[PDB]
């Protein structure tokens, strides 16, 4: 039943007695479910160390992974170029998934195309699909460029992207000079970030490899910046802002901030801003190239150093205090520009916030996961704050990265109880937050299910989730935030401390029980 | 009744030629046979249809939209001796996935009940490079029950035979498929027969028959026909007749016992010199 | 208005496509007409999507694992292949269930083989076997396992059925191999079919010889309701209120045991014809169980369905059926008295999967709104035959519409509301057109039955008459 | 300098054996060579390494975790005449996907810079059934610049040769790969030399050389070596020395001109009989 004045959606609604009675009869009559005692018993069991060992012995089963496949990253990278249409050679089911995955995080439109290879195309190859596909896309969506990546199907059967594109041109399906960069993006190799790296290197090669003759390093007096897979709009903006504030000439290669944040003014814009073709062709003339997230821009680096001859600095992602400082000093050394009073003040303000909030952050244990560069940045910042990262999980991390994170952890007394796990998933992390409870965990929306599980064991065992990372589907507009630079550090810091204070207020809200510590001033 | 067999072996060893010539003999004995070609090149039924088959399952499915719109009559043809032919079909060399082509072809035939009730034999003629799961489709559960590996006294051909045997063990343990024996399609090497018999014994099977190398096979091939139809009186024609009976009466069906590379090198040294 | 203008609109739109695509797409756009009983003379459907035109269609995997199998509570569904398919489809469909996730229920979880290069090159059947053993250890309360094939599994020819049979016998468990390789078919549709067949082949017959189940003359089964936002539960309460006993719900809050008990029912009530007609037709020819399509979207349809259903039984059920209708009459009448005046005359354009494009029209009309355009992502022609009677004359119809087409159609038709999916939502909102997700209900309560109609009405009004739609244009820009 | 070549042709036609013998000749001339085996069976380097190599890229990568943890030294070995040998590797027959393994193997060689600066030649030895894109990896852009198809007067071998020619066109038109010619590896058929020459002319290429069938090849093979090493004075040894020179001095590189099945039947009837 419903009261027209106070209509109930599923949550309140199914708590009405008639619905409870019904679900009870459904359960007992036909579900043949295990007794509640057995369920609780098994639940408890899944929270012990005995279960944890069995859990960590897994060799074939992955449960609740913290990573996506390559093409997802290739698409995001392509969206960063002006009037470019991400084109994924292979099955259409993929593209439907890449779009909705991004639609949900950015809550924005995401344009991506597929050449819908079906059964017979998997058998005879996907060249026709490429010829008709490139022609149809160009005519219909009028892009100025089509960036081609692949689905696993096309990768297994070894569809030759280069040969298909070249023949599509030779046969008149698209103009000879129309830019069609491409990249092989194996869903069974690496993760989404590797896709971003491959797609970018493929785009840089297309506009640069065959025309290096006239290029001179440093001639355009700019600094190229490669963001890598980034899903925080504020990160693109803060980098542009800091460089311009230093009066430093820069070229951001792959800039999707505009297409991922168009205005709702009565008009739909499929394309907006983005890195221009001229900027990419001119990139070799820059003074140097900076890679914002080195741990997943490995292929790009190799190309930029070998072909462009730029001495890519060994810099960590500019997160936290020390790495942002290092980033600025390097940029200053490469461009000759001094660090302005402006940025010096901003740095001092962050330090102020750190000092003002250090007593609440000290000793707080955290479990966290995400992509390589992001996670390392958080670890580094966490340590500077006097926090204790205890479980560091990076599903798509590798041995070298782990070695580097361990070095950052050993250089700090606060990294004494931290462990770095690679190739582990959220079900592994679930075990860790039960057997070795942290105060909070930092990760994407997938961690909500972990907070749900911990609370089920009891309020005192609950581990609240702090939403930072990708993807974030259960909160609105967090993709507008910033995690890079002093600005990003200020946002992360405010979030951590207030999360801590929130939980403290929740635990002491009980009247004549715990409210003796429900202070107005914290 | 109804026996399903699958033919494997070294590339170009002569399994399609032998298969068609053996089937012609089988039809001559009054048996009802159907051969299923499982090679991108649709050349496993040329000698029976007296022509290169053009209505392959894959190519026909592509035109009809989906394999779900395909109908047996369109791809099933009859030839010499009433022998029925079907070709999986596949991509030209260097593109596509021929393995998926066979997976889809066999599944189509299974659902269309092509493997009708009154057939006496069904032969799956597989290419020589079983480089994937799709080409093992013929020996999955409820398919071919016996496998014949064609080979010769050549070192490489014997290696491929032992290699294919390792691959068979999986399907033989999970199902009921068994190796029925080795067919030596002579290539005039030294002590050829001794080599094959030696390998056979090692694997735990038998050398079903020894098919002499005869240019008559080629002459009949040029004309688009088996020896049996080209020259019934030909000495080679009787070779296939003998093979046919050996196959019809064969009762030795085993699970291959693969040998190591060193055992094979050793085997060659002993029975291959002189 | 006027099919003359609509047909012209269709031609104008097709002007941008290259010849080949133009000729093909033309067969998928049409101007409805109430009398044609055979839609193959008006529109063709269930065909391949033209390459590069940005369609909204999914794959067979989404159709198998995403809609049919994933809903099942106490079974573990393994997305066999590279990590990815499984990650994107994790908890993306709001098929609601009651259970203790991680111990006796696993709907919201993503189990996968996470194929790496060596798994493709060397095969993954051994990995699948080991994976099944790990699942049995860490999740002892699971009541069955299914393995949903992703693209690569279909190409390399892994022998999943063999592993299913072997491990199945060893562990004494139901292990269902599903060959839903993405590239099979042309949409989510073939995945439904493959899924139904797997149920039939590996699960449905389990209790053919068992007779310990105590049945009654009123046993029914709801099939084709995935309990989106609780749709199935708000449907179930109505059926049981008029005296029926729902022995099973197919895949929404469904368990493997109720699937196994379906062959014992007296009548199969099918909501989603597109995805479940296959198994309904099989249960009729094998068990003699009749089936009938129903529609619980809006009061007119719900009341019509309760009466048609009740007619299949005796007088006691028909009496209870009228009692159920009398009970809710005041409630839905109150809903219309309040929301119809706010929605009256507003025009809507829809684009969904294979059922709702046609099924929700009545509820819209119950609020005085008119569906000016409708279409499906992957419907067959038997779906379009059922659609022409529901749509008004000279209305627009589109099969597997492209991004460009949909956008251009909306610009000219200028509907007051659009009901589609998440991939369309943000485009139209930018254009300043109220949009409502007709798949996930935009995370809102149920829309089925009488209780859902009230939430349906409140949602349509909340969005359509919101004040933001007036602010799109900056004051300083006429 | 530095010429990359790919060898293709009918299954078991003798390409792995001819290549190794041709290469042994090349090293005798003082040329530096690398042979890249692109066949699941890692048998393209036995006559040079005097043993079946076991350190295949794919198997080595499976052990080291990923190909990214692999290193040239572990899979690249030098054999007779200083010849460098690498083997793609793959699964046992009937499982997995050997095509993908080749794609991976080739890229690893590319990225590890195996194709060193002072090599004179690199030969990709490809299996006989190019059933997918993976096996065309050798002839994609910036790889093999010349292709040699090995065949014989046998009808089925010439059909495979023409068939492969069709597959080459996509790659030749999009890149710089060209067909360098046909190598006739004689199998004693009638008018064999005329047959291959006619087909070559039709395709628009040339019959580079005619290797005679000589059991000495088999005796050398049994002892795990090429004829050039086994018996330098052998008449067959000089046949390979002549093949080597024809290859080194070859300047005819064209785009295959595929013929229809009917044209092929007509060619067999004209030059095949008598
Ligand atoms: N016993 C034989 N005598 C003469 N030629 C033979 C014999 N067996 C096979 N051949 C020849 O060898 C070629 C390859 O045979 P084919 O059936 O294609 O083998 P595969 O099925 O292994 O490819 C054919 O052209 C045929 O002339
Ligand atoms: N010129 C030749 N004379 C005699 N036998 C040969 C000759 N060339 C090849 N062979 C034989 O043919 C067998 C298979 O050839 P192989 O090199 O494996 O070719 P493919 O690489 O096409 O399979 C070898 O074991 C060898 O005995
Ligand atoms: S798009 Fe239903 S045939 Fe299928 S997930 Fe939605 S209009 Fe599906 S009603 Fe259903 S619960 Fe659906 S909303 Fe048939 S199940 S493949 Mo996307
Ligand atoms: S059509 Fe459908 S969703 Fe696509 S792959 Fe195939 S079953 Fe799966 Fe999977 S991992 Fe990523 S998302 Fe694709 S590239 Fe492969
Ligand atoms: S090796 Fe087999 S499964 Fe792999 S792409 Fe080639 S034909 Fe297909
Ligand atoms: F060379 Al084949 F079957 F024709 F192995
Ligand atoms: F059988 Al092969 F090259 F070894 F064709
Ligand atoms: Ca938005
Ligand atoms: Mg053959
Ligand atoms: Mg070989």
């Amino acid at each position: 039943s419903q009261q027209v004045d106070k209509i109930k959606a599923s949550y309140p609604l199914f708590l009405d007695q008639d619905y409870k009675d019904m679900l009870a009869k459904k359960r007992d009559g036909f579900e043949e479910k295990y007794p509640q005692d057995k369920i609780d018993e098994v639940f408890q069991w899944t929270t012990t160390k005995e279960y944890q060992e069995l859990n960590f012995q897994r060799e074939a089963l992955t449960v609740n992974p913290a990573k996506a496949c390559q093409p997802l990253g290739a698409v995001l990278c392509a969206l960063g170029f002006e009037k470019t249409m991400p084109y994924v050679h292979g099955s259409q089911g993929c593209v439907a998934y890449f779009r909705s995955y991004f639609n949900r995080h950015f809550r924005e439109p995401v344009s991506c195309v597929s050449d819908s290879m079906t059964e017979d195309a998997a058998v005879f190859g996907g060249q026709q699909n490429m010829k008709d596909g490139l022609q149809n896309c160009k005519a219909t969506y009028k892009p100025d460029m089509i960036a081609v990546s692949t689905t696993c199907m096309a990768e297994v059967i070894g569809d030759d992207l280069n040969a298909f594109i070249n023949n599509s041109k030779k046969e008149g399906f698209i103009p000879d000079e129309f830019p069609v960069p491409f990249a092989h993006t194996p869903s069974f190799v690496g993760s989404h970030v590797t896709g971003w790296d491959n797609m970018f290197e493929g785009i840089a090669r297309y506009f640069t490899l065959k025309s290096m003759d006239d290029k001179v390093v440093g001639s355009n007096k700019k600094i190229n910046i490669v963001p890598g897979f980034e899903t925080y709009l504020g990160n693109f903006r803060v980098i542009k802002r800091m460089l311009s504030e230093m009066g430093v000439g820069y070229s951001l290669l792959s800039d999707p901030e505009e297409v991922l944040d168009t205005p709702a003014d009565g008009q739909f814009r499929m394309y907006a801003g983005g890195t221009t073709q001229e900027e990419m062709k001119d990139a070799p003339n820059a003074l140097n190239t900076v890679l914002l997230q080195p741990w997943h821009l490995e292929k790009t680096k190799k190309f930029v150093e070998g072909t462009w001859k730029h001495e890519v600095p060994k810099l960590n992602i500019p997160m936290g205090l020390d790495w942002t400082d290092e980033f600025l000093m390097k940029v200053s050394e490469i461009s000759g520009q001094p660090i302005p009073a402006s940025l010096t003040k901003e740095r001092g303000r962050l330090v102020d916030m750190m000092t003002d909030s250090h007593t609440w952050l000290h000793g707080k244990r955290f479990a966290l996961w995400g992509d390589p560069d992001f996670v390392m940045g958080l670890v580094k910042f966490l340590l500077e704050l006097g926090c204790e990262p205890v479980h560091i999980l990076c599903h798509n991390g590798n041995k070298r990265w782990k070695k580097a994170v361990d070095a950052i952890l050993a250089a700090s007394p606060y990294g004494k109880n931290a462990t770095v796990y690679i190739g582990k998933d959220l079900w592994h992390l679930r075990s860790l937050v039960f057997t070795d409870k942290p105060d909070f965990m930092i990760g994407n929306s997938y961690g909500k299910f972990i907070q749900r599980d911990t609370l089920h064991k009891g309020k005192e065992f609950e581990v609240p989730l702090i939403r930072i990372g990708f993807p974030i589907f259960d909160r609105h507009h967090l993709h507008r935030s910033t995690t890079l630079g002093y600005e990003g550090a200020m946002q992360i810091l405010t979030t951590l401390v207030n999360s801590i204070l929130e939980r403290l207020d929740e635990e002491t809200r009980g009247m004549q029980a715990t409210d003796y510590n429900h202070d107005l001033v914290r | 009744a109804m026996r399903q067999c699958a033919i494997y072996g070294k590339g170009g060893i002569g399994k399609s030629t032998t298969t068609q010539n053996l089937v012609a003999a089988l039809a001559e004995m009054g048996k009802k046979v159907m051969i299923v070609g499982c090679d991108p090149k649709a050349d496993s039924t040329r000698l029976i249809l007296h022509s290169k088959a053009q209505n392959t399952i894959m190519e026909m499915a592509a035109e009809a939209g989906t394999v779900e719109d395909l109908e047996l009559e369109d791809v099933l043809k009859a030839g010499y001796g009433g022998v029925k032919c079907v070709e999986s079909g596949g991509p030209e060399p260097g593109v596509g996935c021929a393995g998926r082509g066979v997976i889809t072809a066999i599944n189509f035939l299974e659902e269309e009940g092509a493997y009708e009730d009154d057939l006496d034999f069904v032969f799956y003629d597989v290419l020589g490079d079983v480089v994937c799961g799709g080409f093992a489709m013929p020996i999955r559960e409820n398919k071919a029950q016996e496998i014949y590996i064609v080979c010769s006294g050549e070192m490489m051909a014997m290696y491929a035979a032992n290699n294919i045997s390792k691959g068979i063990v999986k399907y033989a343990n999970s199902g009921s498929v068994r190796l029925g024996g080795l067919i030596c399609n002579s290539r005039n090497t030294d002590r050829e027969d001794e080599l094959i018999i030696a390998l056979a014994n090692k694997l735990g099977t038998q050398m079903i028959h020894f098919v002499p190398r005869d240019n008559v096979v080629q002459r009949a091939e040029i004309r688009r026909m088996t020896v049996i139809e080209y020259d019934p009186k030909a000495k080679q024609a009787d070779e296939y007749r003998a093979l046919a009976r050996k196959v019809v009466d064969n009762k030795l069906l085993v699970i291959p016992n693969p040998i190591t590379m060193d055992e094979l090198e050793e085997l060659l040294m002993e029975f291959g010199i002189m | 208005m006027s099919r003359e203008e609509v047909e012209s609109l269709i031609q104008e739109v097709l002007e941008v496509y290259p010849e080949k695509a133009r000729k093909d797409r033309n067969k998928h756009l049409a101007v409805n007409d109430p009398a044609v009983t055979q839609s193959k003379k008006c529109i063709i459907s269930n065909k391949k999507s033209q390459p590069g035109l940005m369609t909204i269609r999914g794959c067979a995997y989404a159709g198998s694992k995403g809609v049919v199998w994933g809903p099942i509570k106490d079974m573990i569904h393994i997305s066999h292949g590279p990590v990815g398919c499984g990650q994107y489809s994790r908890a993306g469909r709001r098929n609601y269930y009651i259970g203790t996730t991680g111990v006796n229920a696993f709907v919201t979880m993503n189990f996968t083989s996470d194929f790496q290069e060596k798994d493709i090159v060397f095969g993954g059947d051994k990995k699948l076997a080991k994976l099944i053993d790990e699942v049995e250890t860490l999740f002892p309360l699971n009541k069955g396992i299914s393995v949903q094939s992703e693209c690569p599994i279909g190409l390399i020819g892994d022998d999943i059925e063999s592993v299913s049979k072997v491990k199945g016998a060893e562990l004494s468990k139901t292990i269902v191999p599903v060959r839903c390789e993405g590239f099979r078919g042309v949409s989510q549709s073939l995945g439904h079919h493959i899924a139904n067949d797997a149920v039939r082949d590996w699960v449905l017959g389990k209790r053919d010889e068992d007779t310990t189940f105590a049945s009654t003359p009123y046993d029914v089964a709801i099939i084709g309701d995935y309990n989106i936002g609780g749709d199935a539960w708000s449907s179930r309460i109505l059926l049981e209120e008029m005296g029926l006993r729902c022995v099973a719900q197919w895949s929404g809050d469904g368990s493997i045991s109720e699937i196994e008990l379906t062959p014992k029912v007296k009548l199969n009530l099918v909501h989603c014809y597109r995805s479940m007609n296959y198994i309904s037709r099989h249960m009729e020819e094998k068990y003699g169980i009749p089936w009938m399509e129903y529609n619980f979207f809006g009061p007119t349809k719900t009341i019509e369905s309760l009466r048609a259903i009740a007619a299949k039984f005796d007088e006691s059920i028909q009496k209870k059926c009228e009692e159920v209708i009398a009970k809710y009459k005041p409630e839905w009448e109150a809903v219309v008295a309040k929301y119809r005046p706010r929605l009256e005359g507003k025009r809507v354009m829809l684009y969904i999967g294979g059922l709702r494009p046609r099924h929700v029209i009545g509820a819209y009309e119950d609020l005085g709104m008119e569906v000016v355009g409708t279409g499906y992502e992957f419907a067959h022609n038997d779906d379009y035959d059922r659609t022409m009677k529901e749509m008004g004359d000279s209305t627009l119809l589109y099969d597997d519409v492209t991004g460009y087409e949909f956008e251009e159609f909306v610009k000219r038709i200028k509907p007051d509301l659009i009901g589609s999916g998440i991939k369309e939502k943000f485009i139209f909102q930018k254009m300043g057109i109220p949009f409502r997700e007709m798949h996930s209900w935009d995370y809102s309560g149920p829309y089925h039955g009488f209780d859902g109609f009230a939430i349906f009405a409140r949602d349509m009004d909340m969005t359509l008459n919101n004040p933001c739609w007036k602010k799109l244009q900056a004051p300083w820009e006429a």
